[PDB]
This record gives C-alpha cells, structure tokens and sequence, in this order.
C-alpha cells in the first residue's frame, strides 16, 4: 500500500537518488496541512451513517425502479447489499484522504469492480449516482464542521473530491 | 428458496445418494398439509386490500404521534410506503403458505431486513403491530388447520422482527 | 376472414343484439389465452425453418416420393412442396392466433383438394406432412399452447382427406 | 497471505482465491459469492 | 379504368377515394399505366379480390383485370403464383404490369381491356368464361392447374 | 416510399399508328422507388430512350424511412 | 497466483464465466440414427 | 379486430406478425375485461342514452323535426331514434373489437347513398351522435370516457 | 434451489402481484397428482443400480471401443468414473422429478458439463447414448412396478423424460 | 416505428389513424421508459454479450472456425464477432423503436445476397444470434428479457 | 418519410453507433409529449370539415378568388381547392403525431411550388388558407398541443413560399 | 443497339453502298474471331458469381466503402452494389458477343454518372471494381480471348470516369 510519503519514495528509487529537494518539500507541506487532514478524515467518519443514509434515500427518491420488483435494490437482502457498498466505498475513500493517495482505493475497491456489478447486473450509472451523492454530503460535513479552528480546507475537499469522482468514474 | 421440496433435494445432493423413504415420506407432509395452507393462501389473498388498510391505520392508532407533521407516518408518500411494505409482508406470508416453507419470507424480507431497517429509521415495532393486528383479524376469516398455517407464518415475521 | 371476436360480433349483428352476457363470457374465454398465442407465435415464426426441416424428414424425404417417378422428384417439385408447406405452417398460425379456422377455408383450403387431384399431387402423404409439422410445433411450444395450435393442423388436414 | 491476495485485489477476485486455497475448487455459483462478500461487510476481515 | 381494374360492380361504390390519384392523372404527372398500377396497390383491390380467396384464384382475377385474358399455360401459373407466395400482392402486380406483355398490348396510356384472345389452346374459352361471370356469381378457380 | 421522376420518349417501330397518341410516346412522371427500376429496363429494351431522371420524394442520404 | 508483475494482482476471472446462462436448445427432435433399431410387433413375442 | 386488422396486413405481405404487431395485439387484450366493463355499462344505458340524444338533437335543430324536415311527426321521430339505437349498438361492437371494421361494414360503407334516397340530413346524424358521446361518457370514469370518445368520434367523421 | 412451486412464487413476484388463480390452480394438480410422483421417484430409487448396470452393460454393447486400450471407459479407474458419472446424473434426474423442476439438473450437474468432457477428452457423444440408455430402463421402471395402484402416469413420464433429454441435449 | 408503420398505413389509404392505431401509439409510448432501459442495459455489457454468443457459437460448430471454415483464422474470427457486435446493435434500435423498420432495411434486405457472395453459412449466423439472446437475456428481468427476446428471434427468422 | 424516433436511429445508424446518451434523451422528450400529441390529433381528424369550412370562410371565398376570373370560380375548382385544404390538415397532422416534417416534404412540398406555378394557383392565397386553419387548430386542440399542431402549419407555408 | 455484322449494314445503308470489298473484310474479320467470343462468354456466364466475389474481395470490401459512413454499408446497398456489378459483367458479355460497344451506350451509360452523382454512388471505387473484374475474366478466359473481352471493361469505364 502507498501513501503520498512512499509514492515520493518509489519515484525516487527508480532513478537510484535520494529524494529531491523538490520533492522534500511538498511532503513537507503535506505534513504543514496535516491538521486539517485529520479534521477532514474525522468529518467523515464521524458521519459516515448519515452521509451513507442520506445519499442513499436521495438515490431511491431518483430512481424510483430500483426499489420495485425487478429492481436491484429489491428485495431486503439486496437493498442490504446495496447500502453496504456504499459503506465500503466511502471507508476506502476516507482511506485515501488520510493517506494523501488513491492507491488504497483502486487497489482494493475499485479494481474490478466495475466487472463485477455488469456479471451480477448491478446498474453501474446507479452507483456510479450513489457514490456523487456521497461526495456531495461527505464534502458537506469536511467544510461546516463542531467547533474546528477556522480556515480553508478547500485543497483538501478537491483532494477527496477526486477519489470520490475516480471511483464513480471507475464504476460508470 | 428454502421450502419442504427443496430441503430434501439438498439433502440429498449433499449426501449425493437417492431420494429415499425417509425423504419420500418427509415429502409427503407437504403435500398433504398443501389444502390448508392454500387456503389460507386464498383468503389472505383476496382480502389483501383491506388486511393491509387495517394494518395500515392500526400502526398509526398504536402509535398516534406518527401521524403528526413532521414524522414518519405523515404526508401522502410516508402513508404510501407503509401500505406497500405490509403488503410485502401479506404477499410473502402467502407465498411462504403456497410454496411449503419460509423461504420466500427468509430471501426476500428476513435476510437483510434490520441492516435496512436501521438505515432508514423504521421501527420493528409498527411492522410488529401491523402484523399483530392482521393476527387478530385473520382469525374470523379461517379456522382449523389453514388459521394454523396462516399464523404460523405471521408469528414467524414477528419472531424474525424480534 | 374472421377470428374469434369477429365471429361473435357477426353472429349477433345479423340479430342485431347489443351483446349479452353469453357473448360477453365467450370474448373472455378468448381474451384469457391470448397472450400465451402470442408466445406460441414467435416460436413457431423463428423456427419455421427446422420444423419443416424436421417434418420432411420424418414423413416425406428418404422414399419413392423423393424419386423417379415420385411426386417430389426434381428440384422443382421439391421447392414447390416445402414451399407449400410453409404455407400450411403460416396459416395455421395466423388461425391459432386469431382463435377462428375461417382463414383456413378462405385462402388455403378452397379448391385444393382438386387442385391437387389435377396435378397428381398425393393428398395422403401431404396430410402426414401436416400431422408432422403439429408433432414438432407441440414439443416446441410447450404444455400452455399446445392443444390449441394442434387443432389447426388438425383441421387442414382433415379439409384435405 | 493478507498482504498477498486480500490487500490488492477486489473482493470478487479475494473470494476466487480462497476457494482455491482453502477448498480446492472454484466457486460454484454465483450466490456463493453473495454470502462471502456480504459476511465481509458485516464481521470485517478475520471473520470471513 | 375503375371498370376494368375493379371489375364494374365494385366500381359502382367509388366515390372519390382515389382522388388524389386522379389529380395527377389530370395533371400529366402519372401515365394511365400509372394508375392502374396504383390502383393494383390500393386496400380497395387487396379487400375485394384478395382476401377472401386462396392464392390460385388471386393470380386468376389478376390476369384479367390487368391483362385481360386467364393464365395461358403452367409455366405461368407457377412464374407468377410462386411471385406472390414469395412476396405478397404488390409484387405480383408490379410485375404484370411491366411486363412486356402489357406494354405490347397497352403501352403507356390506355386503359387495359378485355381482350378475347385467339392462341394458345384453351385460352379462348378460358377467358372468356372469366369474362362473362358477375362479382361473386362463381367464386371457381376456371384455371386450377 | 421514395419517387423518381423521368422522361422517357419511345417510338413505334412496327406499325406507324393513326391516332393522335402523344402521350403514349413521349412522356413523363413520377415512379416509384421499387419499380421506377425495372420500368427502367422495359423501357430501354423497348428500344426507347430515357431523357432524364430526378429524385422527387426521397433524401439522398438514406438508411431509414426509405423503406416505407 | 502472484501479483509481482503490476502488483495490484488481476481482475477476478470467474465473473463472466460465473454468469453464462442455460441456454435453450429447445424444439429437438431426437435422433435414432444411429443404426437401424427394431420396430414390429414380434419384439415382445420373440422374447416370449 | 386489433388480430384480424394485424393478421390482414401480414398475410398480404406474405409473412409472420412483425414485433411491433405482436405488442399491440398483447395491449390490446390485456385491455380486454375493461373494454368489456365499458360495453357493459353502455347496453345497460342504452334506453336513457338514446332519449338524451334525441333531446340534445331537436332542441339544437327543431326544424329536422318540422314541417320539410326528413324527422317530422311522432314515427318519422319513432325510426330516427332507432338509428340512433343502432349507432350506438355498433359503438360498442367497436370498442370491444378495438376497431372499426364491424361498425364499416355495418353502418358507414353505404350510408351516405342510403340516407341521400331517403334525403336524410347526414350532418344531423352526427350531431345526434355527438349528443350520444355526451350522455354515455357522463356515465363512464375519465379514462373510459375517452377511450369510448374515439368510437363517436369515429362515426361522427365517417358521416362526413 | 427451485421446485415448481418456488417457480411459480419468482414469476409472480417478478410481476409484484399475488397469485393468479391461473398460476394456483396449476399447483393444485401437482399437489393432485403428488402421490404418482411419489412412486415415480421410488421407482428410480428401487431401481437405481440396475439402471445404471442395464444401460452400462449396453452402452459398451455398442461402443466396444470404450472398452479397449485408447478407449475412454478403460482401464479400471476410467471405467468407474463412467459408472459414477452415470449415478450422478441419474440422482439429478431424480431430485428434478420430486421437485417438478429441472434446476437443480441444470444448475449443479449440467451447467458446464460439456466443457469438461471436452476437456478430459470424454467423448460426449457417447455419455449422451449413455444417458438415453438410463431414460429408457428408468420409465420401463416408473410405468410397470411393485403393487402400484393401476393408472395413468404419462403425464410424469413424459416430464421425466424432458429430464433425460436436456441431460442428453446439454452434454452431446 | 410503430408511428412511422402506422402512419404509413394511413396515408396509403387516404385516412387519418384509427382507435386501434391511435391506441398502439398510447400502449408504446407508455413503455417507452422500459424499452430505453433494456436497451441501455445490453448497450451497457454489449462487449461481454458479444463475447459468450462467440464462445456459444464455436463449441456448436467448431467447424466454421476450421479449416474449410468462413470464420477460420484470427481475423476471420475478428470480422465473425464485429458482425455479432452489428446485430446486437441493431436489436436495440427496433426494441427502441417497437418494430423492425430500421432493424430490415440496414441488415436483413440484401443479407441472403451479401453473404452468399461472402459465403458465410447463414443458419450459423443464425446461431450466433440465439447465442446473443441467451447472453442477453440474463442480463434482464423476466418481463424485459421476453420483450428483448422478440426482435433477437426476429433477426433469427428473417435469416431464413 | 421518418419521425421523431427513426430521425435519431437512421442519425446513428450512418455512424454506426449504438444509442448513447445524448440520443436516449432525445427520444424521452418525444415520448414524453406522446400523448398529448394523440389527444390533438382525435380534435383535428373529428373537426376536420369545420375547421376546412371556418378556414376558407376567413381567409379564401366572399372575395374575387370565388369570381369569374378567379382561380376558385367553378365548382370544379372550388372543390380542387378545399380538396387541397384537406390534404394539408391531414398531413400537417401526420407530421405533427410523427414529430417530424419530413412527410410534408416527401409527400406534400416536393414540386408543389411550380405545380401551382404552372396551373396560375395563388400562392399568398394558399399560404393564407393554412394559416387560417392553424388559427382554428390551436384554440380547438388548447394549452397541452397548440405550439406542436402550429409548427407544421409553419412548416407547410414557408415551404410554399 | 448494333452488334459488328450490323454495323455494317447500316453504316452502308446510309450511304446507299453495296456490300463492296472492304466492307467484306470487316465482316470477316468479326466472322473469323466469333467461335472465341462464344468460348469465353460460356467460362464468364458459369462463373459470373465467382468473379464478382473476387473482384469486391480486391477492390471494394475489406474497407471504409464497407464500413458505416460508406456507400456499400447495409446489406441493402451492399446488395444494390454488387446487383450494379452483375450487371456489368453481363452486358460486357454483350458486347464482347457483338463486337461492338453500342449496347454498352444504350442501355449501361446513358445517365448513369449523373444518376451516381445524384444518388452519392462513388465513381472511382466503382471503376476499380470494373477493372478488378476485368483482371479475374482475363485469367479465366485464356489468350484467345483475353484481348477481346478486356476492350468493353475499359469501355465501361472510361464511360464513367
Ligand atoms: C470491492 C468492493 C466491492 C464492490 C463495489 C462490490 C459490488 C457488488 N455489488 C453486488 C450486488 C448489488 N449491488 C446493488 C447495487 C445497486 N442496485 C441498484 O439498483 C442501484 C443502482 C445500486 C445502488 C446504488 C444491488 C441491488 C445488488 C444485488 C444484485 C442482485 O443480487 O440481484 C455484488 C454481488 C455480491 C453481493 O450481492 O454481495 C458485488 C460484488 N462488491 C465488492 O466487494
Ligand atoms: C485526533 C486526531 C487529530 C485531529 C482531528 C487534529 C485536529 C487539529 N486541527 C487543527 C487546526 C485546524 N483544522 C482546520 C480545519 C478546518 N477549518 C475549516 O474552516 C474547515 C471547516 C476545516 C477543514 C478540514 C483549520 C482551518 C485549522 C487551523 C489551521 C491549522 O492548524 O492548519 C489543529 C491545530 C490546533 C488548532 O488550531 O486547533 C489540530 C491539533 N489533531 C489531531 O491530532
Ligand atoms: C421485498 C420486501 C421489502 C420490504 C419489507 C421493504 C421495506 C422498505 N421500506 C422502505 C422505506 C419506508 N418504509 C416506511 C414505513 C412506514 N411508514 C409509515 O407511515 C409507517 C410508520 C410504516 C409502515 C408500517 C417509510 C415511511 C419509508 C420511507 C423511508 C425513507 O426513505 O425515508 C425501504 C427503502 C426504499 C424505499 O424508500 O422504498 C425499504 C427497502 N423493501 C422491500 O423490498
Ligand atoms: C436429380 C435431381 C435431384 C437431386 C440432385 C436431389 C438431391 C437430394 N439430396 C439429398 C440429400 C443430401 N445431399 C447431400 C449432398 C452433399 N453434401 C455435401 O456436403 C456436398 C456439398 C454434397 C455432395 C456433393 C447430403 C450430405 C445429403 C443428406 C442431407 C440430410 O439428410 O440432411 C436429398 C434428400 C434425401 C433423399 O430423400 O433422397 C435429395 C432429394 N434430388 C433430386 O431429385
Ligand atoms: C397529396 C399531396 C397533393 C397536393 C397538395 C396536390 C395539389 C394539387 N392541386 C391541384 C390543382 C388545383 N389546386 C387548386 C387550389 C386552390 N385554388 C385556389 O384558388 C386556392 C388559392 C387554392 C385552395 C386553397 C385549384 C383551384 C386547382 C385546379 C387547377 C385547374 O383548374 O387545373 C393539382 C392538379 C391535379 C388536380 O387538379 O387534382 C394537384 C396535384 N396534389 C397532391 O397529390
Ligand atoms: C396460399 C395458399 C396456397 C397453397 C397451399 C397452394 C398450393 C399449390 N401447390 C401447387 C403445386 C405443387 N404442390 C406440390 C406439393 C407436394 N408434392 C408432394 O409430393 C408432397 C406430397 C407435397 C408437399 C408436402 C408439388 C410437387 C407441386 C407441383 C406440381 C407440378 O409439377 O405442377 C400449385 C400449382 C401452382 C404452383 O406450382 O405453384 C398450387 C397453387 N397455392 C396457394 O396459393
Ligand atoms: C413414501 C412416499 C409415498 C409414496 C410412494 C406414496 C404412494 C401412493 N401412490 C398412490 C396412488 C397411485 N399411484 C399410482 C402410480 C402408478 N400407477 C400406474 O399404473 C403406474 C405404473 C404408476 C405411475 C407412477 C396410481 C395410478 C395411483 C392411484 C391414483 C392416485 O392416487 O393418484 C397413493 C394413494 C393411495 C392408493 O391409491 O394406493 C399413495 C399414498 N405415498 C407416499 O407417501
Ligand atoms: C357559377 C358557378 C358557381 C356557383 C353556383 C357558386 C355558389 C356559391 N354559393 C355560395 C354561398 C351560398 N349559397 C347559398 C344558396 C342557397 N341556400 C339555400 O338554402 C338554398 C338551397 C340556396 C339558394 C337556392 C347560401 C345560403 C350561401 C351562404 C352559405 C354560407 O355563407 O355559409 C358561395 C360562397 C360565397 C361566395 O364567396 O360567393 C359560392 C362560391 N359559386 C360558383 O362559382
Ligand atoms: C449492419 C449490416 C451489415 C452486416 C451484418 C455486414 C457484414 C459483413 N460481414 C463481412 C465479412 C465476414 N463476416 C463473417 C461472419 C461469420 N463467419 C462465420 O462463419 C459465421 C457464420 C459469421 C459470424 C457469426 C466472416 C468470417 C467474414 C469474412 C469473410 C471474407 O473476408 O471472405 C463483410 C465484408 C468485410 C467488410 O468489408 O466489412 C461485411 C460487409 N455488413 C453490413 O453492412
Ligand atoms: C441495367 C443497367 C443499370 C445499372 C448499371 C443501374 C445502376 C443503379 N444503381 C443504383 C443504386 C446504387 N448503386 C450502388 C453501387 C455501388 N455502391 C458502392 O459503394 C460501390 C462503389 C458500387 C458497387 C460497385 C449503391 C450502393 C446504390 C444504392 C444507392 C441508394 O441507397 O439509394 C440505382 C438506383 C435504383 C436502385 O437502387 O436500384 C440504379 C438505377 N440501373 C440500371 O438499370
């Protein structure tokens, strides 16, 4: 697994040197910013139930069908399914954020993923939908947050904006 | 889909043998006890529309404040969920009765229901007092072995609720 | 022609009665196996084919009627008597989906008989080319339709002999 | 073996693996996938 | 040409269906071979003389209405009969109509006819039996085979 | 669905005729996609020549509706 | 089974052999033959 | 029908029902019992329908009922609501067949040269079939209503 | 797993209605005409050895090659898988005329079941003869038997039949 | 479509729509949400549906892809797959469409001749389609796989 | 001819692609505005006479067209003339339930121009006989279709012109 | 159309000339190649279908002509095309048989490059397909006739382009 520390690291050793300056530095601001990381980190696992909640009656408030007969997420057992994909999703993209890097996320939830959901008939542009309105009210909670220093933490919500749109993009 | 037939076919793909005796004869409880239970299915089916109204009021009657705004049991399309979710649960219970077994109840409500029911705020307690309700009602419209059948299977959701 | 609906509607018009409650069951007892016609339609259409392939092979082909002498001798005679029975199969098709045997004496019974008395052609063994055909659409179509396209192979072949 | 298979591959390509290593045999249907991803996201990794 | 094609008895019911038709008939947009051929096409001749008939006798009523003779021998029973199992009733007026019988006979312009014909054996008396029967009075096939 | 429409002029080569026939030898008019072809043939096998032929009804491109 | 050459290690292989369908050779008509295969009446009687 | 209209164009082309052909024979029949309810309620009515027709109709021309009208005096009137039973009777032939051909066949191929011999004013028959559409579809749901509506509308243009 | 009950709850469900009289009548003559099933499946079971011995001993009747060197049912361990083969595909026969359903066949013994063979070089065109020579010894069985109660059981040997026939179709 | 099919019904008649053909135009446009559906789902595997009727195909006939084969070599076998991607393409505009209009005049007119010339044996592209439908059709609920299920047996029969 | 629909097939077909995105959106808002376009449709064809008859009242005869000298005098030609009116309502309908004017192309636009030209028929005055008749098409048909009915009446006049 | 032994005649006739000598030379020398012509147009006729399908395989499909956006893309105008390619191969057949290109004119010609103008038809691509036929015929006729039956290929041709 990589973070942004050990990303650095194994471009560095492909060319036989020790870390650029260059590069000494932008770890050195991701260590500047790593406060407002784990506030971010925190914002969404302090949250998860109802960012996963609240993405989700928004998902079936749209897409009426997946909830009838026919639909994939009907019955119990398959909406249950459905609600813990989410879940997953947004574990490994708060994986990623904590780590400054996707690796994580497309390594271990994104690979063959796609494959997948097409084999099993799982609607894909529907979950690639989930997983938009997961970013949107997961970002929600890293910018208005219980009673963090005030600051700017847009760097970062592009940051997870990213791994958010990488998996929907993966999954589509 | 777990039912009397299919049990035993597994049972016999997993000792990978032949249908035997004991199998036969497990086979023929089933198909005797189907005239009760598809007469309860019957019943059950053609009251539907008002076992699931009945239900229906008697989850707001128990829980009155449901009702207030607000709430879970108000606007048009809150009211409008709660008719379909107990007829699932009717519509389930007869299959379970036609088919001989639970195992329409098990894959299609059982396995998954209180992930769900956790994630979007909905109490086992009203689905256990529609259920109650629809209990109580069911006992004038069947008696002897289909009134059996037919809450064997209600008190089977109420268990699986609790 | 008429169908099974048709059938009713002249049959009081000519009385001219508003349709009563035994019409009114009859239309039902149409429109209650209507879509399982359907079904059997398609699956006759798309293997149309191999069932005149397969009726051929077991009531014509392999015999004095493919050789000199025989009726179905050169490739002439030969494309004309597959090429009627496709008829045959399309037509009975066109009267199970309809529900009514009236098409059947319209546009492929009337005159045939003479017909083929004029050309030689052997009615005995043409009915066995039907009663084949309906042997091959029964399997195919399955439990649901298969008495009810049997009967208008059934009444083809009995319009013949 | 965590580090290996688990880690790095979806879960769908995980499951694949470990009937092979633990059973010998591939899996037989596709709902025997159903129950080993789904017991993944209730009871975590150890569990499954 | 309502009364050839159409036959007369059938023909005393139009009224002005074809009325686009006529227009451009009118108006020197189509020939009269036109017409006809249009009018070979057209729901009124596939409900009266089509289908209510086995397909033998639908290439009987086509010969004379179009040409005005009968089949005259069976290389033509089969030629055009296995035209219209093959392709329905617009192919097999299409290709009368085109034919090189027809334009002999008709050329562009003149409504075709009843023409009492003289050679091949038996077509004389074929024809002319076809000729003196009303709508609906012998619904026969004249011409088997 | 589609409409062509040409200008054929065919004489008479046996026969002459005597009367007024000028629309049965040089003429024109509107003729269907599925023939206008085989028209074409009768009429340069007829020893007849074809003046010229235009579209009338369809687009040139194609690929549907055409079939109508 | 390795997954050193990307080290992410490969897409799960089952799934579209997991979801092949049946399949419906229907209609068929079967076959004898085959040789030629006894038809008459005398079977029975031959053996008795 | 909707099966005898479907099965006509496929036999003059020489082939099996098309796709398109096959669905609208499925739709058709699944509309099956509510077209039968909506015949049902109509011959049910047929009495009052008629008599509120004729109403609508001599007030809106109480001329055809005068002395140069084709409709004056009490069986001259008698005869005229009779065709305005039968009318009806073939609207509903109509609805549960799904077409027109019955009601063609029966009372519009022809009508206007019967009704010009006994110099009946056409326009007028379809007036007093508007009135009919009126009282029936007052006893129909709103989407029964239409679905007969297209039937009175059809004879209404056929008269024309 | 299916039986013809289970079947028939999918369709409706598929549909999010209840039974429709037609679909329940349907299984009333099942449960009508159980106890003939009963003794059509005991009639396999009772006789299952002999079934597999009578169609074996003239499978190799007709197929000598089987049975030399270079032949797919030689030598003894060939020989026995062949024999097994017979039995496993005889017991699925059976458990789909309990059921009055043909998926447990098709799900656990047939599906991919011709790759195989084709893959081990198993000549499938003899395990399809094989598998007709059981269809036959096997409703001999089901038609003349021990004090059965006299009467009509086309109807099941037809069915068991089209079980022995997709057998057949699905391998050859 | 059923518009253009009906329509053209109309005009060659002279006439405005019947109920019945008005009806038809109701039945499909109300599905019309359910037919975008089932076309998106099999646009959306149509790689892996192309590929099992492929695998389907030449377990059936292995021959075709030997040495007197029309499909033998790599590249016979790449154009074999394109022609399946073809057909697979075509059956989601008629099943869009509600008949086979656009699905004949761009595969079906001329195809006997086309592959005739390339002596392709047709019944075995005949099989390739069925193999589509079985792959397909998997891929859908009951209701939408039978409604699928009609144009791929189409393209099956018009190959005959 | 084409419609709404097979306008976005044959679009895609010439590409060879399969329906995307873009395309499916497209075709929702036809189906989308489908039934309204049926309702129209059923006002027109019943309303057809009247709305020919209020049509030519408003914008054709009390004028020196209906006098000698002027192209509808006769009955002949009075006739050609509201024969002519019917021809547009009816195919402006078509076009309209198709959502598509390529019929009124195909089958009413191509040489129509020069058609008139050649007989003297008055343009402007035909041009003033359609928009008349969408006049009275759009307060019959109401709110839900009149914008869609109108356009082809449009379409049909600038053809002319 | 003419053929050699006509022309003759008729380029005389309108010289009011007796056959004279020279006249007779010519004759001759369409008389002495004749036996030829027939032997080559029986090995075209019997293998008509194959050299159209070597021709396109060298000089059509395999390509963006066959591909969507191209002219022989459907099977409709793939069928239309190699109809158009039949055709020439026949009536080249002709006029190698007459010894005279006039029917090539008459009834091939005449109109044709406006007519693919109008229709999108690409010229060249047709031309290549000509001279890919003409390649095939002049292998399966052999050196009596290779010459002869080349001249009214590139006849075809020239008249297109
Ligand atoms: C590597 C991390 C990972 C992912 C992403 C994953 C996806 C995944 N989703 C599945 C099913 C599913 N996924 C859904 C999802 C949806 N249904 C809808 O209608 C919506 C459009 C959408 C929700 C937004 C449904 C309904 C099923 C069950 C399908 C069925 O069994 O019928 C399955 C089949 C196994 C199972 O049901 O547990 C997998 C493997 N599995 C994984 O291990
Ligand atoms: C238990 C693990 C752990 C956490 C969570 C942690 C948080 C943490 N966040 C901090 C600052 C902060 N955190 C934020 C975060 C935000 N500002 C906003 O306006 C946004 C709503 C939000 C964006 C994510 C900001 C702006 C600061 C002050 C600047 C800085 O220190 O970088 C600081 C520095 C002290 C302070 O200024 O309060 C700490 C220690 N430290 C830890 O050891
Ligand atoms: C196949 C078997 C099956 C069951 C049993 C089922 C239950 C179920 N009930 C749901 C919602 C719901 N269920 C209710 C229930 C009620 N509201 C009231 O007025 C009453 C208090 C109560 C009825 C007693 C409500 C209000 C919602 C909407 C929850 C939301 O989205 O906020 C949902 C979420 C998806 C949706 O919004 O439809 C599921 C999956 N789903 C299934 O597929
Ligand atoms: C005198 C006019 C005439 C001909 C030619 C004719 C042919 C003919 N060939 C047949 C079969 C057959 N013909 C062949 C021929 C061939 N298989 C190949 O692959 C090769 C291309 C070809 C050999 C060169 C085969 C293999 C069958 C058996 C097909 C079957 O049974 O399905 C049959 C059906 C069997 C029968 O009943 O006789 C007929 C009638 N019949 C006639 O009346
Ligand atoms: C199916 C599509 C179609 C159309 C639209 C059509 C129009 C058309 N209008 C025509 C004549 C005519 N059109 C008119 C029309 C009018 N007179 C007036 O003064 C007004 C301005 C106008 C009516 C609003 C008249 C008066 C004639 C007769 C000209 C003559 O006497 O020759 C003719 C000549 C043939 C005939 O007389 O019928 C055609 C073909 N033809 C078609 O096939
Ligand atoms: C649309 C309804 C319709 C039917 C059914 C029909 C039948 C029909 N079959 C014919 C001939 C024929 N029919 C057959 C049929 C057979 N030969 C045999 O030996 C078998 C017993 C049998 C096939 C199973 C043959 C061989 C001929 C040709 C007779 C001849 O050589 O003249 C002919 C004479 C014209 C022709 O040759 O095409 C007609 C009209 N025509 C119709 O319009
Ligand atoms: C231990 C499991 C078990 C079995 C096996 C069982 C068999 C069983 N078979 C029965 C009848 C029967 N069984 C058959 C069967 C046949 N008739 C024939 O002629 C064929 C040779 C054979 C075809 C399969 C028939 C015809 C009846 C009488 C009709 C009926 O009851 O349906 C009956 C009704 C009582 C009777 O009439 O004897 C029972 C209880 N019951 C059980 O609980
Ligand atoms: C020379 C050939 C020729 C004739 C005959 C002709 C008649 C004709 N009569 C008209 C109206 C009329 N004609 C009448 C006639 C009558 N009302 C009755 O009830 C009686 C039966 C009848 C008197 C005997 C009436 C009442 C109108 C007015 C109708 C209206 O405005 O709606 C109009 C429309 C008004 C106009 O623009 O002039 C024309 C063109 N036009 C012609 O080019
Ligand atoms: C959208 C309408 C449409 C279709 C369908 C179409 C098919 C088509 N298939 C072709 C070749 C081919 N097609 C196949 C197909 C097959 N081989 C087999 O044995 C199987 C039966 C089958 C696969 C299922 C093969 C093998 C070729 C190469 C033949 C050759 O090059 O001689 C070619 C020539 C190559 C090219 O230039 O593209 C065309 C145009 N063209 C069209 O415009
Ligand atoms: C008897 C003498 C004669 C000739 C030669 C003839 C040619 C001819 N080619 C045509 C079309 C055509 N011709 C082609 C030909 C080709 N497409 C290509 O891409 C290639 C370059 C080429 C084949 C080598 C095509 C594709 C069309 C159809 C155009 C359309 O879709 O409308 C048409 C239009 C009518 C129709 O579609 O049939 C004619 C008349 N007509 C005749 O009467």
């Amino acid at each position: 697994m990589q973070d942004a520390f050990t990303k650095a690291i194994v471009a560095a050793d492909l060319r036989g040197s020790f870390l650029s300056e260059q590069e000494l530095n932008q770890l050195t601001n991701l260590v500047k910013e790593s406060n407002k990381r784990l506030d971010a980190v925190n914002a969404i696992t302090g949250n998860a139930a109802e960012i996963i909640s609240d993405a989700a009656h928004k998902l079936f408030a749209e897409q009426t069908d997946l909830i009838r007969p026919g639909g994939n997420a009907y019955p119990n057992r398959r909406m249950a399914a459905c609600l813990r994909d989410m879940e997953i999703i947004l574990r490994y993209v708060s994986y990623a954020l904590l780590a400054g890097d996707a690796s994580v996320l497309e390594d271990r939830c994104l690979n063959g993923l796609k494959e997948t959901y097409v084999a099993l008939g799982t609607p894909t542009r529907s979950v690639a939908r989930a997983v938009q309105l997961m970013k949107e009210t997961a970002i929600g909670y890293v910018n208005s947050p219980s009673g963090v220093t005030r600051g700017d933490c847009s760097a970062l919500v592009n940051e997870a904006a990213t791994y958010f749109d990488k998996a929907a993009a993966s999954i589509a | 889909m777990k039912t009397v037939i299919t049990e035993v076919i597994a049972s016999a793909d997993s000792q990978g043998r032949f249908l035997n005796n004991t199998e036969l004869q497990a086979a023929n409880g089933r198909f005797q006890r189907a005239t009760a239970s598809m007469e309860a299915a019957r019943a059950l089916t053609s009251n539907a529309d008002s076992l699931v109204k009945g239900a229906v009021q008697e989850v707001y009657n128990k829980f009155p404040y449901l009702t207030q705004p607000g709430q879970m049991g108000y606007g048009d399309t809150n009211q409008a969920k709660c008719a379909r979710d107990i007829s699932h649960y009717l519509r389930f219970i007869t299959y379970s009765l036609v088919a001989g077994g639970t195992g329409p109840l098990d894959d299609y409500i059982v396995a998954g229901l209180r992930e769900v029911n956790r994630t979007f705020n909905l109490s086992p307690s009203w689905y256990i007092e529609a259920l109650k309700h629809i209990k109580g009602k069911v006992g004038s419209q069947l008696s002897g072995q289909p009134l059996t059948e037919a809450n064997a299977y209600i008190d089977y959701c109420i268990n699986a609720l609790s | 022609m008429q169908d099974a609906i048709t059938a009713v509607i002249n049959n009081y018009d000519v009385q001219g009665k508003y349709l009563d409650g035994a019409a009114l069951d009859k239309l039902k007892a149409y429109f209650t196996t209507g879509a399982v016609r359907v079904r059997a339609a398609a699956v006759i259409s798309s293997n149309a084919t191999t069932i005149i392939k397969e009726a051929a092979a077991k009531a014509l082909i392999y015999s004095d009627l493919t050789r000199p002498g025989g009726n179905m001798y050169t490739t002439r005679r030969y494309a004309a008597c597959i090429r009627d029975m496709d008829y045959f199969l399309r037509y009975a098709t066109y009267a199970m989906l309809a529900g009514d045997p009236s098409i059947l004496d319209e546009r492929v019974l009337n005159g045939l008989k003479e017909t083929y008395n004029s050309l030689g052609v052997p009615i005995a063994a043409t009915v066995g080319g039907i009663q084949a055909m309906k042997e091959v659409v029964g399997g195919l179509v399955g439990p649901d339709a298969a008495k009810e396209a049997s009967i208008y192979f059934d009444y083809l072949s009995s319009g013949l002999s | 073996y965590r580090d290996r298979f688990f880690r790095t591959a979806s879960n769908n390509r995980f499951i694949e693996l470990n009937f092979k290593h633990f059973l010998g045999r591939a899996p037989y249907s596709q709902a025997e996938i159903g129950e080993h991803f789904n017991r993944y996201h209730k009871s975590g990794y150890d569990a499954e | 040409a309502y009364v050839q094609v159409f036959d007369k008895d059938i023909a005393s019911y139009i009224r002005s269906e074809f009325s686009a038709l006529e227009s451009r008939l009118r108006n020197r947009e189509t020939s009269v071979k036109e017409f006809v051929r249009l009018l070979g096409f057209s729901a009124l001749y596939r409900k009266q003389f089509h289908d209510r008939y086995p397909n033998t006798k639908v290439v009987e009523f086509a010969f004379k209405h179009f040409l005005g003779r009968a089949v005259k021998n069976q290389a033509e029973l089969i030629k055009y009969h296995g035209l219209l199992g093959r392709k329905g009733i617009k192919a097999l007026i299409g290709a009368l109509v085109d034919g090189e019988e027809y334009g002999r006979l008709y050329g562009e312009d003149t409504v075709p006819s009843w023409q009492f014909p003289t050679l091949p054996a038996a077509n004389y008396p074929n024809s002319v039996e076809l000729y003196n029967r009303f709508t609906r009075q012998d619904d026969s096939l004249v011409v088997p085979s | 669905s589609r409409y062509f429409k040409v200008t054929a002029c065919i004489p008479s080569l046996k026969r002459v005729r005597t009367g007024r026939e000028l629309q049965n030898t040089f003429f024109t008019k509107l003729v269907p996609y599925e023939n206008w072809f085989t028209e074409q043939q009768r009429i340069q096998k007829a020893g007849g020549k074809v003046l010229s032929v235009k579209l009338f009804t369809g687009v040139q491109g194609a690929n549907t509706g055409v079939g109508a | 089974d390795t997954d050193r050459g990307i080290g992410a290690q490969p897409a799960a292989k089952l799934t579209f052999p997991l979801s092949r369908p049946l399949g419906v050779t229907s209609a068929y008509f079967p076959s004898s033959q085959g040789g030629a295969a006894t038809s008459d009446g005398l079977e029975m009687f031959t053996r008795m | 029908s909707v099966l005898t209209k479907a099965i006509v164009n496929a036999d003059a082309e020489a082939r099996y029902l098309s796709p398109g052909e096959l669905d609208r024979i499925k739709s058709f029949v699944a509309s099956g019992e509510r077209r039968l309810r909506i015949a049902q309620t109509l011959t049910e009515a047929r009495e009052r329908i008629v008599k509120q027709a004729g109403d609508q109709l001599f007030q809106i021309r109480p001329d055809v009922v005068s002395p140069g009208g084709n409709a004056y005096g009490e069986k001259m009137t008698a005869l005229c609501l009779r065709d305005l039973d039968y009318y009806l009777r073939l609207v509903t032939y109509g609805i549960v067949a799904g077409d027109v051909t019955p009601i063609e066949e029966i009372g519009i191929i022809g009508v206007k040269e019967m009704y010009n011999s006994l110099q009946t004013p056409i326009p007028a028959v379809a007036e007093g079939v508007r009135a009919m559409k009126n009282v029936a579809t007052s006893l129909l749901s709103g989407d029964d209503a239409a679905e007969a509506g297209f039937y009175f509308d059809y004879l209404v243009g056929a008269m024309q």
